[PDB]
């Protein structure tokens, strides 16, 4: 009730004096029904002094601390919403009053926030995420584009519907805001009731996107690479379908001349290496778009391959086969290149037995 | 023999097993050689070839060659692939799939023919397709993508496959698994060739829709066809969205859907009709065929926010529910006319804004022959609902219309002497209530209508009463927008038109016990006074309203004051003695 007549109140340090109270009021967020309405109240009185709350420690390292400080009271959040994950609504406003507390946090915090932010946007539950989402198009509307689009399009694919609106709406915004050039134009609006089944549609969005926003596509894979350990197999079929006309864009990375993007080019690649092992359902449909795409960098590719088989082993061998059908020319020459140049090395060092 | 053993030859070399992989791939070569089939990449015969594990790329490139120069082979290896991949592993399904995909298109030829056997066998190929799309529910975006993708595509093929869509969902109708999965992958074969696949949709509601007139009932949700409908509103929902592509030559015939199922049935095909409007106004604010200017964008903007209010969803019959998506993905509001009338008349306003931007659409006259046409036919469950979206969209009437709707409100009494009929009475009101705008200066029936108010007020049915008002306070405003009052009394005026009824009309007041030739103001407010009553304020404000109109009126004839108590005020202001502060002071 006192945050909501904050703007009657009169305050020396505000900001100072909400930052204080988060932090003594999130001690109490842990006989067990009155536990359980001690957390729903703190909650959402928590939710009422995070509302445009600054974070404020007791310069550079400042925005680090709060940083820390942010990274703390969203990580109690996340705890309090995976022990959620008359007794049944109690515990789904607990919930709702949580994503608001996240939401408002980052609405206020955002330079601190977005990093840990995207977390939430991969995280096991369809609501939370939807949410985030709309808490995403406030920022984004009011004033990153990988990382938002590739929750946005993931966030498309699935079963709750709320999600998948939430989603168009994210998409509708970052759209906006980042100006991203589309087909086939795209419209914000509430209740907007898109199917489940619009695999084609995303599918449509992400490739008139790899040709449009180049920029975004180290940004974007790497996120999406990661969003793929996360998902269901559904989620992680639907990846790669959206991700199969980024793949092309990675060309031009390296032939930019900087390091970094050389090497994030090259970890991007590791880690669609570490997927096409672990994810052994999808393997052959993975093999099919990812690694026929990439075939189409090559040196960089068959030494991430050596270097992770130096199950591994087997896979990159099997995976080979799709990635040569590109130019099957150039492919081939390159590795029975390294073979001759391997076998012209070992009389650069000699030993007795082969 | 050359479809079974090929599917058994491509499969196989799949296979984690070496030794199969090498026996399979003589498998293929022989039969290359034995069927001469003509094939790229040119396959040799021989022992001990030890072919990788991962070859999916190299049997998919011999599939669709042959898909291409073989085609015959696609009758049988589509049926044969379609029964190893329901045995077989995950791993082998994705597999599967991706060696599937060239083969879909060939499935027209067989099509173009029209006798049984090879069209069957087709049909029973979508079928075997749509039953591996419901089970394989891992395999979900997998098989919609690149199967009913690729089947999206092609023309011909989409009645059959519709009607294999659409059996599937009549096998359990609106809540079966079957149909739903099927209404959410319909927007997959829309994604290819959408304008003719949403046409054929479309279409066949439009169509079934007019069938339940062909053999009609008395409750639509009752009707033999009810469940086909259900199942295209189901698609209609989820292609909507795709519709952001489709609407301009749709955008009445979805309206016209609407109209029949804007509150009906079940709580979730209500909910998914709110989207469909919903998708449908978001559409045409996107639909990058089209041009509209950023005040009819504003108006478009502006009505998915109407739309999203709470407002609107009692109109849909929606109640109880926070968000109509969650829902989309029984208690019945008995159905109101008026809520009809409301979202009709936003619809009509949403239309008429794009109308003045697209000068070459023929909409709202399509729309206006499609309601026409079922509010004019028999069939007691739409024809109401057409009726008052007939009356709220047109821009014309005749007196020819007129006739055909005062002679239904008189049959929907005559089956009142034997519900469905009073529905039917206040939809014939609520049209005749918009259509008299629309009516010539010089018609007699403006006069006229003032009696078919009166005679529906006698009625005593609530909704009857509130539509005969409605009637009533419409026709004083289009009586006084002609200037008809300014020499007359409304009491001289209205009496005419009674003199040749005035046989009639003795036998109704006689039987009623009002006797407007004795004095009209108190009978015409005997009437109105019954409206305090109503339940609903909303139809007394309206009730107090139309004494107030009477009250001037009568007194502007004469030149005075509208509170100059005489022979003629007196009863509108004993009437008004307990509603207006104006009259009491």
């Amino acid at each position: 009730v006192m945050m909501a007549r904050r703007d009657d109140l009169s305050f020396c340090q505000e900001m100072k004096f909400r930052n204080k109270m988060v932090e003594y009021l999130t001690d109490w967020v842990m006989v067990k029904c009155l536990t359980r309405d001690l957390d729903q109240a703190s909650m959402e009185a928590v939710v009422s002094l995070l509302a445009g709350l600054p974070l404020q420690p007791e310069g550079v390292e400042l925005m680090e601390a709060k940083s820390q400080l942010f990274l703390k009271y969203f990580t109690l959040f996340m705890n309090l919403l995976n022990d959620c994950s008359g007794m049944s609504r109690r515990l789904a406003s607990l919930r709702h009053c949580t994503v608001l507390a996240m939401s408002n946090l980052l609405n206020a915090n955002v330079d601190s926030g977005l990093m840990h932010s995207i977390g939430l946007g991969y995280h096991k539950d369809l609501q939370t995420r939807a949410t985030f989402m709309e808490v995403l198009t406030k920022i984004l509307q009011q004033g990153v584009p990988g990382t938002l689009l590739n929750i946005a399009l993931l966030n498309l694919g699935s079963s709750d519907p709320s999600l998948r609106s939430a989603a168009y709406n994210l998409l509708c915004a970052l759209t906006c805001t980042f100006n991203l050039k589309i087909e086939g134009q795209l419209l914000e609006t509430s209740g907007l009731c898109i199917p489940a089944n619009n695999t084609l549609f995303i599918v449509s969005i992400s490739k008139t996107l790899a040709a449009n926003e180049p920029h975004l596509t180290l940004e974007f894979l790497e996120e999406c690479i990661s969003g793929f350990s996360k998902s269901s197999i559904e989620l992680k079929h639907l990846c790669l379908e959206y991700m199969t006309p980024w793949l092309s864009n990675l060309v031009r990375f390296c032939k930019h001349n900087d390091d970094a993007k050389r090497q994030r080019v090259t970890a991007i690649l590791d880690k669609l290496i570490t997927m096409t092992i672990n994810e052994k359902q999808m393997y052959p449909s993975i093999q099919a778009k990812i690694w026929g795409s990439l075939g189409q960098l090559l040196d960089v590719v068959l030494d991430s391959f050596i270097k992770t088989s130096a199950i591994k082993a087997e896979v990159m061998a099997d995976t080979a086969v799709a990635l040569a059908s590109g130019n099957v020319k150039l492919v081939s020459s390159k590795v029975i290149g390294r073979m001759c140049k391997i076998i012209d090395k070992t009389c650069l060092s000699p030993t007795p037995t082969l | 023999v050359p479809g079974t053993l090929l599917n058994i030859a491509l499969l196989n070399l799949g296979s984690s097993d070496p030794s199969l992989r090498s026996a399979a791939y003589n498998l293929l070569c022989a039969l290359t050689c034995t069927f001469n089939l003509k094939i790229e990449g040119q396959l040799l015969e021989t022992s001990g070839l030890c072919i990788p594990a991962n070859n999916t790329l190299f049997i998919v490139s011999i599939s669709k060659t042959l898909a291409a120069n073989e085609p015959h082979l696609t009758l049988e290896f589509l049926e044969e692939c379609i029964s190893g991949f329901s045995k077989s592993s995950i791993e082998l399904k994705h597999l599967c799939l991706e060696y599937m995909t060239p083969w879909l298109s060939n499935l027209v030829r067989f099509c173009k023919h029209n006798d049984d056997a090879k069209r069957q066998r087709v049909t029973a190929i979508l079928d075997k397709l749509i039953t591996m799309t419901i089970n394989e529910k891992q395999m979900y975006p997998s098989i919609q993508a690149k199967i009913w993708g690729s089947l999206g595509q092609i023309t011909d093929l989409l009645d059959v496959v519709l009607d294999s869509f659409i059996k599937t969902s009549a096998t359990g109708g609106l809540g079966s698994i079957k149909a739903e999965v099927m209404a959410d992958t319909a927007v997959a074969l829309a994604s290819g060739n959408v304008k003719l696949v949403s046409s054929k949709v479309i279409g066949r509601m439009c169509k079934i829709i007019d069938k339940t007139c062909l053999s009609p009932t008395p409750t639509l949700e009752q009707h033999l066809m009810w469940d086909d409908i259900a199942i295209l509103a189901r698609y209609m929902l989820m292609l909507s969205f795709n519709n952001s592509l489709d609407v301009a030559a749709h955008l009445p015939y979805l309206f016209h859907v609407v109209t029949f199922l804007v509150a009906t049935g079940p709580l979730s095909l209500r909910a998914s009709t709110h989207g469909l409007v919903i998708n449908i106004i978001h559409s045409l604010c996107t639909c990058s065929q089209l041009h509209f200017s950023e005040e009819t964008k504003q108006v478009l903007r502006l009505s998915l926010t109407e739309f999203s209010l709470p407002k609107f969803y009692l109109l849909f019959g929606i109640s109880k529910v926070k968000s109509a998506a969650v829902i989309a993905f029984y208690e019945r509001e008995t159905f109101a006319l008026t809520s009809l009338e409301t979202v009709t008349e936003a619809l009509l306003e949403i239309m008429e804004a794009c109308m003045r931007d697209i000068p070459t659409c023929k909409w709202l006259d399509q729309w206006t022959e499609l309601a026409q046409r079922f509010a004019f036919q028999y069939n007691p469950s739409l024809q109401p609902r057409a009726l008052v979206v007939f009356g709220c969209i047109s821009k014309r009437v005749s007196h020819g219309q007129i006739k055909q709707i005062i002679r239904i409100l008189s049959k929907a009494l005559e089956s009142c002497l034997k519900y469905n009929s009073q529905v039917l009475i206040e939809a014939t009101v609520i049209a005749l209530t918009k259509l008299q705008p629309l009516l010539n200066k010089d018609s007699p029936l403006h006069k006229a209508l003032f009696w078919v108010a009166v005679a529906v007020l006698q009625l005593d049915e609530v909704n009857l009463y509130s539509a005969g008002t409605a009637l009533l306070e419409q026709n004083l405003h289009t009586l006084d927008s002609l200037r008809i009052f300014n020499d007359k009394s409304p009491e001289e005026v209205f009496m005419a038109i009674r003199n040749p009824l005035e046989w009639h009309c003795k036998q109704m007041d006689h039987f009623v016990g009002l006797n407007f030739n004795s004095n009209f103001n108190f009978a015409l407010v005997g009437h109105l006074l019954k409206g305090y009553r109503h339940p609903s304020p909303a139809i007394v404000a309206r009730t107090v309203r139309i004494l107030h109109t009477l009250l001037t009126l009568v007194n502007k004839h004469r030149n005075c004051d509208k509170f100059e108590v005489n022979t003629q005020s007196v009863a509108y202001l004993a009437a008004l003695l307990t509603v207006s502060e104006e009259v009491r002071s």
